[PDB]
């Protein structure tokens, strides 16, 4: 027992045994010119550990800055951590792949000794919010609201063996490899989807196409505005001043509601009494919703569809605007169709901003271009963007996980990489006892029983 | 006491100061001077108070420019001269009308006012009364800037009613502005001694020239907290103008003032106006308020006690905050601690308590150390009514935290934890180490003891202590007794009823109690696992 | 209310901080400055925006290091006064030191 | 500078638009209301730190859709100078209406 | 004419000032009132300016605050009479000394000064004009706020340089300030003329009295101006009190004053002072610019001519903004743009501009409809040297833009688009309707002229023309003649570069011209495809 459950094989040794230099850095004088003037040798500022792995430097130190100030060279692969900037008193850290450079007073470089500690397990184990709470416990202080690389190398931290801590901290960075790889498929799919937001809308599924009012289009399809396939209806707002309108149990969507996203519910409601005396418009589920004020960026339209099962229905206020299909339709399709981009700029070109501005005008939706395409292939594009979102959706939960497990991992493997057993391999004649997903562990059950009963003969085996 | 027929009267005429060049703060000053000069003559003996060629006739009889500037070099006249008496009243006093019409349509005005509000007798005392409560209404707005003098009439009440004064006990106020405290505490004084005449004749003089003590820096002000007392019966030092001298806290003339039994005061808020920290303390700062407290523990004679009203940065401000918050505990005993709502002054983002404290301890008057042991801390602030003109702060939001106080003025009254007034019980418990180890009913009391070495510790010497959330949400209260005490915990309690919560509703078990426990027997024990 | 102010409120403290603990060196005035700094900021919301409109301060942050990543703008504008207190007491760092060390004479 | 004197400006120029216009009604009064305020917000960087230290208006927004979701600390502000002026003239949208109509009388 | 030993002589008498209440603006004011009084003394015929029991001696001998008070007494006085001549120099003027013991310093400090700067005769010029750089300095300082009335020295004489005032013209200034567009103009006028030398007597009454018109909102201001004027020789209506008149411009005042055939102003900036708009206008407005220069359009008789500070808002806000400014290219001939730099005012954070337009057309001084046609805009902001006292804005910056101006104060001089002084043509140019179909030279161009029907169309009758990003890199610039024409076209053109860097890297080409051009005649191409 120590600063935390601590295994038979380790010790807690301090930072400062475990490290060859503990050291801080200064600041050279800014008023001389010849210390910045015309510089190779990088120069990093806090900002700098904070911003990603330390490959690039924000400012540029000279040599000669170097001899004139306490600032030294640091070694590659070398470890970075930021006296100040803090929740009063953290610390940030980072690795230096880039050839030696050199920092300011805030940042400590830190080395390991060869063999002794590796760079990579440090890092970790810094970043580890145990680590955290260790400094806490110093409290903000006064007047050093800081680390302070005395208190830094009292540190108490568990030492693993050499051999376990290197394969420790490659599971570690496997991991971390993992959630950058898919950050990057991530990344790369509304990049995808985007393509396939323009392509398919004109393109659609065809092969031959003519020249057409609104930009080349498929053969097949036909052109026609708003107005004829779609009815628009205005909406308005309900007296506050009457309490009964207010009473409710029937969703009313206000714009803000529509910057939320999808709508089945809406934070403020409007009563029945309200819609008949008011003569509100009712929306039936599956109907397209559309912003009419505050503009957006200007003269530009959002979007929204409305959920229900046969339970509800919605309405909502004038700022926002409904259309209701006539009849061959998906309002999927059409929805994507108007957030799509190439509305927004013909949108604009008609219309720039003017006096009726940061609004739709009635005219200007009805009068708006659309193509119809059949029924089927409405549904088919549609289902294919819809998939798309979704997927993404599923990544982003992924990822998720992914971040929790590594938490849950990091917990166990601390305390039972720091058993002496996981240096050592179970003890298997063949490697097939671990092949299987059971018998692994039931090797690992057994050779944890034997283990221990050979470590009962003495007392120190366990108590050490 | 509410404004009236007078009140409105009054303002009717702060109409030409308006259309004068007059701003909304400065309307009392300028009707006081001329009503003052006004009820001289009406006297018949201002031959007595005034020197001739400046009376009302004088000004009166004058008009346009020729007035104005008349009116000008007699403001000056007046308030320089030997006879002290009428030059307090108008010493430093300057008029801020521009318009020469609209002083000839105000002076014109008043002179035919009555005594409207008036009395057997010549009612002066009205007129005083109706110029506070005009003031009053000034201090309350906002485009004024006159908010930053204005206190709570219910705190005030309060705060000298806990301190209960007692006749030749010296009460002071460094930051008096128009005397509210020093008024409240005579008059409180008054009401326990059938206005003084249960006192004899010397101890009568002590109350009127030497029991209240005032300092204020803005001369106008200053003038303003004069006329004051003056109709209030508080003569004062006349060496030094009367009651409320003119001066900085901060400089020669805050160490220069007397010590005194009772302090009771509400400093100035923001880094204050032109006042210059000429003075050293025991814990030099730039803060002005942690200044005021420096001089607060200096001027209380041994066993003095005092009530303080400040902002919340006095509480948690580090540096050299800390260590004079280990000065006040040390050569102070603080006693307790009233976190205030929000709303209820004239400004509205900020926070201010009441600190009420003696200077060392009744049983040694003279200890310069470890004079604080237990902190008694009452939260009226949070989950509170939204104070407004709407929601009015009145006494009775007082009276709960006055009476778990204790009757003795040094907080030395039997107390025990335990007040759960204005939906205490209905407020969110914080999770931190104030409510560590404590149990659910007293998480949630507004009223809860802290010790010396808890304050010491946990909070790192820092009297910013709070312990309810008061959530504004509706959920059902049912829970278990440990959960209820492990505040942290709820949050893992709570987010198994809400699976729970699922599975009910396609049970569709009914809204009852028995229901709930039997779910949450298995449930609750779940958890545990 | 000014940035001068706050600036005259974080100056006399360093001055303060400076003489309890004879500061000799500005490799040893870091903590100092900064707790000057925590001292001085103001706490209410309007005093933090009288500030930000008072000449001598503008919004853009030079190390971006010191602008908390967060949506509430208060703590934003709180921590852009924190850092310019801090970069013009480092301006006023060897004069304050001098006139310390210049106070005495045999 | 005020946020009385910003409201004092979008108050005036809405009374211009609303006799231009010849507006009766307040379901036709938002575009008004929306360029009013366009045209009295600040434009000057102290001007609209003045404004947000003084008496009138709070930082936080009513409907965070009228709230850019940007680094900018300035766009911020001046979004929500823009939300308080929209939302003061609507309180005042009745008055204002019933005080055209009241201006002429045979 | 720079500070001197007078300026550093007046500075340390401000000493007192400063300890005596007095604020860094107004330490002029205060110091010319008593250096006038202490002048008409050492002129030996006080008793021809100054009124008996008013003068030197009376004030210079007595002390403490009998000085004070008379000296209050004495301004009045003074600033209240028939001898209009004086008043006017006295008039709604007061001092701002508080400090007694300040003003006994400072008035026997100067009555001990030299004639220091002096010359042969009485050198009150001298005093005067020391007096005007000292405010100068106060003008430019920060803490002051009198930099709200502070135009760059070179810019009001470049302005008066480019219209060319000629005698028999009314000079008027709506924002009069401390009259330095009228001095200058006056300046510029006596320049051409020896002096009034070459006109006959009646021409040079009219210069003297006429010529030159100013109005000011701030009395305290107007003092000043009117001091400036004076020792300039310019007296202007004794009626009015002298050439500036002291009123709102945006008031009863604005509309009473005379018409002009040329107008030189800075108008404030924000919403300025206390000024209501109690006038009625073309376009009834809220915004305190956009109200100026509709007066600014109202006085100029037909064929007049102005150039106009103004700030950016004026040129893009909407509202009652699009009219007024299509109502200015209407009923004016707005034929040029000065886009100015940034940090050159006092203030910081702000854009100016300089309209330059003719009041009708100078072959139709009538004109109601149409005048403007082809707008000039001159591009001296984006990509300047960040000015400052380190970076001084000079006359040198301003002559590029005055030489393609041309000579013709009605702007009518042949222009050619083309110039690019301070590094135009590395300058980044933006991509907007500005640069729609612009060849890559001119798109760099600081001078480029725009049509009415663009600016309508484009514009949407909008004046906030510009087209420079003026990009703070460092980029080679190699580019093919098409892609640097559409600026847009550069950012998908020189993506295709990054990657020939990484493939020049590998090969370990030299740096060469030869060598770019040969990658660039295959990459270039394959972006075409």
């Amino acid at each position: 027992m120590s600063a935390g459950k601590l295994p038979e094989g380790w010790v807690i040794a301090p930072v400062s045994t475990v490290t060859t230099l503990i050291r801080g850095v200064t600041y050279k004088k800014e008023q001389a010119i010849n210390y910045l003037k015309d510089d190779y040798l990088p120069l990093i500022r806090a900002n700098n550990i904070q911003n990603g792995k330390f490959d690039t430097t924000d400012l540029v130190f000279v040599p000669k800055n170097l001899v004139k100030e306490s600032q030294k060279i640091s070694p590659e692969d070398i470890v970075i951590a930021m006296s100040s900037g803090s929740k009063s008193v953290v610390g940030k850290s980072a690795h230096q792949h880039l050839p030696f450079e050199c920092s300011f007073g805030a940042f400590c470089g830190v080395l390991r000794p060869e063999k002794l500690i590796f760079s990579g397990f440090i890092a970790h184990f810094t970043k580890s919010s145990l680590y955290r709470n260790k400094i806490s416990s110093l409290s903000a202080g006064a007047n050093i609201n800081n680390i302070k690389p005395a208190s830094f190398d009292l540190i108490n931290i568990p030492i693993p063996p050499l051999a376990e801590q290197k394969i420790i901290a490659e599971k570690l960075d496997t991991l971390l490899a993992q959630v950058d790889s898919t950050k990057a498929r991530f990344e790369q799919i509304p990049q995808i989807l985007k393509r396939f937001r323009q392509a398919v809308l004109g393109g659609a599924v065809n092969g031959k196409l003519t020249e057409k009012w609104r930009n080349f289009e498929p053969q097949h399809s036909v052109f026609k505005k708003l107005n004829f396939e779609s009815i628009l209806t205005e909406l308005r707002n309900g007296l506050s001043s009457k309490p009964n309108e207010s009473g409710v149990g029937h969703p009313i969507l206000r714009i803000s509601s529509v910057r939320a996203g999808h709508v089945d519910q809406n934070d403020i409601r409007f009563l029945e009494c309200s819609e008949s005396e008011l003569n509100r418009h009712k929306l039936q589920d599956g109907d397209l919703l559309f912003t009419r004020y505050n503009g957006s960026l200007e003269f530009v339209g959002v979007c929204g569809l409305l959920k229900k099962l046969q339970h509800q229905n919605l309405l909502y206020p004038d700022k926002l605007i409904r259309a209701r299909l006539t009849k061959d339709a998906l309002p999927e399709y059409i929805e994507i169709f108007f957030s799509s981009p190439s509305a927004r700029n013909a949108m604009m070109n008609c219309v720039k901003t003017t006096s009726g501005q940061k609004g739709i005008s009635g005219k200007d939706i009805k009068s708006q271009v659309v193509l119809l395409p059949p029924v089927k292939e409405q549904a088919e594009i549609v289902r294919r963007v819809e998939q798309l979102f979704a997927y993404a959706d599923t990544i982003e939960k992924q990822v998720n996980n992914a971040l929790a497990r590594v938490n849950n991992l990091t917990q166990s493997i601390l305390a039972k990489a720091f058993r002496g057993e996981l240096t050592a391999q179970w003890r298997a004649e063949n490697p097939d006892l671990i092949s299987g997903e059971n018998s692994a562990a039931a090797l690992l059950e057994k050779i944890k029983a034997e283990r221990a009963a050979s470590g009962g003969k003495k007392a120190s085996r366990k108590k050490s | 006491m509410n404004n009236n027929d007078l009140v409105a009267k009054l303002w009717k005429l702060c109409d030409n100061l308006r259309d004068g060049g007059v701003s909304y703060q400065n309307y009392v000053n300028e009707l006081a001077s001329l009503l003052f000069l006004k009820m001289c003559k009406e006297t018949g003996q201002e031959a007595e108070y005034l020197p001739e060629g400046y009376r009302w006739d004088d000004l009166k009889s004058r008009i346009g420019q020729e007035q104005l500037q008349f009116y000008r070099k007699m403001l000056v006249h007046l308030g320089e001269d030997d006879k002290k008496l009428v030059q307090a009243v108008f010493h430093n006093v300057s008029t801020t009308i521009t318009e020469p019409k609209q002083i000839t349509a105000l002076v014109s005005n008043m002179d035919s006012l009555d005594w409207y509000n008036g009395a057997h007798g010549k009612s002066r005392d009205d007129f005083g009364d109706m110029y506070e409560g005009l003031l009053q209404k000034n201090a309350n707005e906002t485009k004024s800037g006159a908010g930053q003098y204005f206190t709570p009439r219910p705190l005030i009440k309060t705060i000298i009613h806990l301190l209960k004064p007692q006749p030749r006990e010296v009460v002071q106020d460094p930051a008096a502005g128009t005397a509210g405290f020093l008024i409240e505490a005579d008059r409180y004084v008054k009401s326990q001694t059938n206005d003084l005449d249960d006192l004899d004749g010397d101890t009568q003089d002590f109350q009127i020239h030497r029991a209240f003590i005032g300092l204020e820096l803005v001369p106008g002000t200053r003038r303003l907290a004069l006329m004051n007392c003056l109709l209030h019966d508080i003569e004062g030092n006349l060496d030094h103008g009367g009651a409320i001298r003119l001066g900085n806290t901060l400089g020669s003339d805050g160490e220069n003032l007397p010590k005194a039994h009772i302090v009771a005061t509400n400093p100035p808020f923001g880094s204050a106006a032109g006042t210059n920290i000429t003075r050293t303390f025991v814990h030099p700062t730039s803060n002005k308020q942690l200044c005021f407290m420096q001089h607060i523990i200096e001027t209380l004679h041994p066993g003095g006690r005092a009530a303080v009203v400040v902002p919340d940065n006095v509480l948690f401000e580090g540096g050299k905050g800390t260590d004079i918050r280990r000065d006040l505990m040390d050569k102070c005993h603080l006693h307790t601690i009233l976190r205030l709502p929000t709303g209820i002054f004239y400004a509205q983002g900020v926070k201010t308590n009441v600190l009420f404290f003696t200077k060392g301890t009744v049983a040694n008057p003279n200890q310069d150390k470890n004079c604080t042991d237990d902190v008694w801390v009452y939260d009226l602030r949070t989950n509170m009514p939204s104070f407004g003109k709407r929601t009015p702060f009145t006494d009775e939001h007082l009276q709960p935290f006055e009476r778990v106080y204790g009757e003795d003025p040094h907080g030395l009254s039997p107390r025990t934890e335990g007040e759960w007034s204005f939906n205490a019980e209905e407020t969110e418990v914080a999770d931190s180490e104030e409510n560590k180890n404590t149990d659910q009913h007293l998480a949630t009391s507004r009223w809860r003891k802290f010790s010396r070495e808890w304050i010491r510790t946990a909070k790192s010497d820092s009297l910013d202590i709070s312990w309810l959330k008061d959530k504004d949400s509706i959920d059902a209260d049912s829970l278990p007794e440990p959960d209820v005490l492990a505040a942290e915990a709820m949050g893992e309690l709570v987010q198994a009823l809400s699976e729970l919560d699922a599975l009910m509703r396609e049970l569709g078990a009914s809204d009852e109690a028995d229901l709930q426990r039997q779910l949450l027997e298995e449930a609750f024990g779940g958890v545990k696992e | 209310m000014t940035y001068n102010n706050v600036f005259d409120h974080a100056y006399e403290m360093l001055k303060e901080n400076i003489r309890y603990d004879d500061i000799r060196d500005t490799d040893d005035l870091h903590d100092a400055i900064h707790m000057a700094a925590d001292n001085a900021v103001p706490h209410y919301y309007a005093d933090i925006f009288s500030v930000m409109a008072s000449e001598g301060i503008d919004l853009e942050f030079e190390d971006s290091g010191l602008m908390p990543d967060t949506k509430d703008v208060i703590r934003i504008l709180q921590a852009r006064i924190y850092e310019q207190l801090t970069i013009d007491l480092w301006e006023d760092a060897e004069d304050l030191l001098n006139e310390y060390l210049e106070e005495v004479e045999e």
